[PDB]
């Protein structure tokens, strides 16, 4: 019985014959006659490699708009569905599914405070189900018996998320075109979808997976994460470099001022030690000797200033 | 001539400033495997082993370091790590199973260069130190242990590099670089300075010198006789000592600021090659026949080194070491070359006589180049 | 995922580039080599014999009507048909008209007798054609017309189309012609063709055309030439841009497809199995993006291998385990032969005999310049002698 309650949880085994053939043909039939039922949203991807992040974000979305749901992904590993890229031209066929398990034990107790419930109560088996289905690049969402606001919001959020991912894919394609050495061939604003306006925030798109120059970046220097995190570090290697290539120029032209110790340290690190000399203090075998040494130091400083050197004032911290 | 592009390298972290003579490679832990020793101005010496990006271990001195070395100075048959600071101190470390020194002693200050070798020929290793003011001092370790002084020489032109080279007659000789592409010989009498001049534009160019370049297999301790000089205005010269006068083997004029000189066997045939590096990272490798190989590191170089190093699989391999301004040290450990010149295949097969006989048997005259080209294509790409 | 041996290739020379090139930069010529830089610079590589050695030579070439502000996009070259004689060069570039690109195509061919092969003379004989599209790749193909052969230029355009340029023997200049007349399989495109290959069949009058586009669409077509009809056509849709497609025979024909976000693959037995027998080259996608590829004998065994160069600075080589070896457990397939590393991303390659010994050198154009790589002469010398002595022993035994 320990595993028998892990078989009716989609954890291990197979998917019932129902959820593989009939309860997508009929939930797509209920909308053709109108009901207080399936909402039938839809969307469309642009490239297959976006699927995993899409499903992760969708799982987060579902566990956010209703905590009672439990996402379960099944994939045809072959007409049989086994629980849970391989070949280039292979077209996957997945089937997401959500259900509030501790309602599938007491189908008549209480769904909610009408919050996540279109039409609950009764005895009546009124329950709900979420059945996003996926073909190679086509994902169709079909809810059932959710609050109308919840269902509409879920559909809109799904569409928005897919658009976000499409924008990221467009950016990646731009970068890939750059890598070949074809710069004015693809173009950032050549085919730019609410997120494809000329005010696109490249860094936010690359660094984030969910919605809230560039055309010659690589000239003469998850695939989205692999390539964007390389582009970002290519870019940051100049904002963190030209600062310490113009600071030196500024100091050079200025001296040709109380600079901080950090600037001096950077100056030493960029300069090569080219000569040295040393001598012995033939007094100490001592504050008196300290004063004599300080007098020696200042006399040498005065001598040096007569040669052309100018003292560098150490700035306060 | 031909230029190459070495690829495999290891980057080591290093935060500090150093002189161009405060880096060396050698066996400090006595395991027949080379390790890297770098002496920072701060007062700490970092030893790197294998290919870790962190120092294998650090040893702290007092004062600012100027020279480092690895050698059997104590004449005990065990290599020790010896460091010379700028203010005249002298620290010793033994690392064969932090790291306070096992021996300290004050000596004259203003140290610039340092060498460990048996110069007189008594079978005991002596220590030679060249100072910043044209003064060279020799010392020997004597058990009570303590260093004791020896003859001291005074020169006019500045001192940049010390070397020991086998003389005209089976005897070591102490040689020093003298500006203007010149040098001096110091006599270990126990005139004491014999100047020699080697043409020339300035008389203040800084010169560097290396000696005792091998000439064959298994004849390392059995002889020497070649040495080389390089001038800051881009002039390299390789010449042999012999008896009457120093014969000049070849001279090369480049347009970079040469500041280092080493020797390394990259072709693996026993002979050693002269390796020079400029300030901007251009590196030249020349064999004993004026065959040049160039290699450009697109950075700026603080310090340079070359020699056998143990980076992978516990093996000693030729390695080139560069110090960059970005707090990094690059060790290239795949610098071996199959040859130095460029030849295709026909000239290489033509040397062997077996190929001549084996083609004469086949009835084909080997003077018809297209026919042999067709035969080689058939033999190489259609073996059936 | 582990190399079965070390690389037998030793680097000979390396010429540095002031600025970078692109995947269409490399081109043939002649045994010379032509490499074009993005900022107009064009270099010619060859070797000069010197008594008992050889010396690389990398000279610069100047072409007539390229404005100093122009940006070169693609370059190609070929030789005239056997009934004719001469060398033809073609460069497509982009002037910067203020804020808009103005594309242009130039064709260089010297018609004065005795100078059809002089590169310097050819360097200023150019035409000049406007485009109305941004060009992608310039290639050439050989077609049979009447009882003679012709060579024509093919250029993929920003509009999903392929434009054909053919010489006119009347006024001695190239003209654009409709593509559907000679290449019915190259029509009705919907994406930008990044690479196109046309493999003729020696001794007969059929061919295979292959192409891959930005969307991932890959089309192969078995096409006749006498009747100008498409015998058969297959297609497939992968993910990511198709950086390379090649047609070759393993021994039956097969196609190599190199994408950018997926492992390179080979579809085997086209004429008998279409696009179902797919063999994937193991671990060929752990080194970033594959930019180039090449199929040739880098082994001196008489049979081809597959070279793959990545943006991660890698030069993987794959070898095919023939079923004749008879190991069905690890059945007939591809395994990693060896692997080499570089310092800059790899952009193009060629397999051509530059030295002139009969051994073929591999030229690799990377971001920083051109590397020449040679077979290890020691290995290649000891290998010739064994084969030659086996040959002579066999002759003695079989002759007596």
């Amino acid at each position: 019985k320990r595993r028998t309650t892990q078989l009716e949880e989609g954890e291990v085994g197979t998917l019932h014959p129902v959820f593989a053939r009939v309860a997508q043909r009929w939930m797509e039939f209920m909308v053709q006659i109108g009901c207080a039922s399936v909402s039938r949203s839809s969307a469309h991807m642009v490239s297959r490699f976006l699927l995993p992040s899409i499903l992760s974000e969708f799982t987060a979305l579902v566990t956010s708009m209703a905590g009672d749901t439990s996402v379960r992904i099944f994939e045809q590993h072959l007409e049989i569905f086994g629980p849970c890229s391989p070949r280039p031209a292979a077209e996957r066929h997945l089937l997401l599914l959500g259900r509030n398990f501790l309602q599938w034990r007491r189908p008549t107790q209480q769904a909610a405070k009408a919050m996540q419930r279109f039409e609950p109560g009764g005895n009546a088996p009124r329950q709900r189900l979420l059945l996003l289905e996926v073909v190679d690049k086509k994902l169709q969402l079909l809810t059932y018996n959710w609050a109308p606001d919840l269902g509409a919001a879920l559909g809109r959020a799904l569409v928005r998320l897919v658009q976000w991912q499409n924008a990221r894919a467009h950016l990646i394609f731009c970068l890939l075109s750059q890598k070949l050495g074809l710069f004015h061939h693809y173009g950032q604003l050549d085919f730019p979808n609410p997120f494809l306006l000329p005010t696109m925030e490249v860094e936010t798109l690359i660094r984030s997976a969910s919605p809230p120059p560039f055309d010659e970046a690589l000239r003469d220097i998850d695939p989205v994460t692999y390539h964007g995190q390389q582009f970002l570090e290519i870019k940051m290697a100049e904002r963190r470099e030209l600062e310490r290539q113009m600071k030196m120029e500024n100091l050079f032209v200025t001296w040709q001022m109380p600079i901080s110790a950090g600037e001096l340290e950077t100056l030493k690190q960029s300069s090569r030690l080219v000569h040295y000399c040393a001598t012995a203090m033939l007094f100490d075998p001592e504050p008196w000797l300290k004063e004599l040494s300080l007098a020696f130091l200042q006399q040498y400083v005065q001598y040096l200033q007569s040669i052309g050197f100018v003292l560098v004032p150490l700035r306060p911290p | 001539m031909r230029s190459v592009s070495y690829v495999q390298r290891v980057a080591l972290e290093f935060s500090g400033s150093l002189f161009p003579h405060a880096i060396c490679l050698g066996d400090v832990d006595n395991d027949t495997l080379n390790e890297l020793v770098v002496g920072d101005t701060s007062g700490k010496v970092s030893v790197y082993k294998n290919d870790d990006s962190r120092p294998w271990l650090t040893c702290s001195c007092q004062g600012m370091l100027t020279c480092v070395g690895v050698g059997d100075v104590c004449n005990k048959g065990k290599n020790l790590l010896v460091a010379v600071s700028a203010e005249g101190w002298f620290h010793l470390f033994d690392l064969t199973p932090e790291q306070r020194p096992v021996f300290k002693q004050h000596i004259p200050a203003n140290t610039k260069v340092m060498l460990i070798s048996d110069i007189d020929g008594d079978g005991c290793r002596e220590l030679v130190v060249g100072y910043t003011d044209r003064v060279v001092r020799a010392f020997r370790w004597e058990e009570l242990g303590q260093l004791v002084s020896l003859k001291k020489w005074m020169l006019e032109g500045q001192v940049d590099s010390l070397s020991v080279t086998l003389g005209p007659l089976g005897l070591p000789e102490l040689m020093v670089s003298q500006p203007g592409c010149a040098y001096a010989i110091l006599l270990c009498t126990w005139r004491d300075v014999v100047l020699h001049q080697t043409r020339i534009h300035n008389k203040n160019v800084s010169t560097h010198l290396i000696g005792n370049i091998k000439q064959g297999h298994g004849t390392e301790s059995s002889g020497s006789g070649l040495f080389a000089l390089c001038t800051l205005d881009g002039t390299l010269k390789l010449m042999e000592e012999m008896e009457e006068a120093d014969k000049l083997l070849w001279s090369v004029q480049v347009d970079h600021q040469l500041f280092a000189l080493e020797k390394l066997d990259v072709t693996g045939n026993g002979h050693e090659e002269v390796v020079a590096c400029a300030w901007d990272g251009q590196t030249y490798i020349i064999d004993h026949n004026r065959t040049v190989v160039r290699f450009q590191v697109d950075e700026n170089i603080r310090a340079f080194c070359a020699g056998l190093y143990a980076c992978k699989e516990g093996r000693n391999s030729p390695c080139l070491v560069y110090v960059t301004f970005n707090q990094k040290i690059y060790v290239y450990w795949e610098v071996q070359l199959e040859r130095m010149e460029s030849t295709n295949l026909v000239k290489l097969l033509e040397t062997k006589p077996e190929y001549h006989s084996l083609l004469q048997e086949l009835g084909v005259d080997p003077d018809d180049l297209p026919v042999t080209r067709a035969l080689l294509h058939q033999t190489l790409y259609h073996p059936d | 995922a582990v190399a079965a041996g070390p690389c037998p290739l030793r680097e000979d020379s390396f010429t540095r580039f002031s600025s970078q090139s692109n995947v269409y930069g490399l081109a043939g010529g002649a045994g010379e080599l032509l490499a074009a830089t993005l900022k107009g610079k064009v270099l010619g590589f060859r070797y000069q014999d010197l008594r008992q050695k050889i010396r690389p030579v990398a000279k610069e070439l100047q072409f007539n009507y390229i404005p100093v502000d122009a940006e070169i996009v693609s370059i190609d070259t070929f030789n005239k048909s056997p009934p004719k004689r001469g060398l033809v060069v073609g460069i497509t570039f982009i002037k910067d008209s203020g804020d808009k690109g103005s594309p242009f195509l130039n064709i260089y061919c010297d018609y004065e007798p005795g100078s059809e092969y002089n590169l310097d003379s050819i360097a200023q004989s150019c035409l000049n054609l406007e485009l109305q599209f941004t060009p992608f790749q310039l290639c050439h193909a050989e077609v049979q017309v009447g009882d003679q052969l012709e060579t024509v230029f093919l250029l993929s355009g920003n509009d999903p189309a392929i434009h054909l340029y053919k010489e006119n023997e009347g006024l001695h200049q190239f003209e654009e012609q409709p593509v559907e007349n000679l290449f019915p399989e190259l029509t009705n495109l919907t994406s930008s063709v990044l690479w196109l290959d046309v493999h003729n069949f020696p001794g007969t009058s059929r061919r295979l055309s292959a192409l891959g586009c930005q969307s991932g669409y890959v089309r192969v077509a078995h096409v006749d030439q006498r009747s100008r009809e498409v015998l058969q056509m297959w297609s497939v849709l992968q993910d990511g841009p198709i950086s390379r497609v090649i047609v070759f025979s393993l021994s039956e024909y097969s196609v190599l497809v190199a994408s950018m976000l997926e492992p390179a693959v080979v579809y085997r037995d086209l004429l008998n199995r279409g696009l179902e027998d797919q063999l994937l080259l193991p671990g060929s996608d752990q080194f970033d993006s594959v930019l180039c590829s090449l199929v040739t004998d880098v082994d001196l065994d008489g049979r081809p291998e597959v070279l793959v160069a990545t943006y991660g600075q890698e030069l993987l080589c794959y070898k095919y385990r023939g079923p004749e070896s008879g190991l069905p457990e690890a059945q007939h397939g591809f395994h990693l032969l060896w692997q080499r590393s570089f310092s800059s991303p790899l952009l193009a390659m060629a397999h051509v005999d530059l030295t002139g010994d009969g051994l073929q050198e591999l030229a690799v154009v990377s971001l920083k310049g051109v590397h020449i790589l040679q077979h290890s002469l020691i290995q290649a010398s000891e290998l010739v002698l064994t084969r030659l002595r086996h040959q002579v022993e066999q002759r003695r035994r079989r002759l007596q």
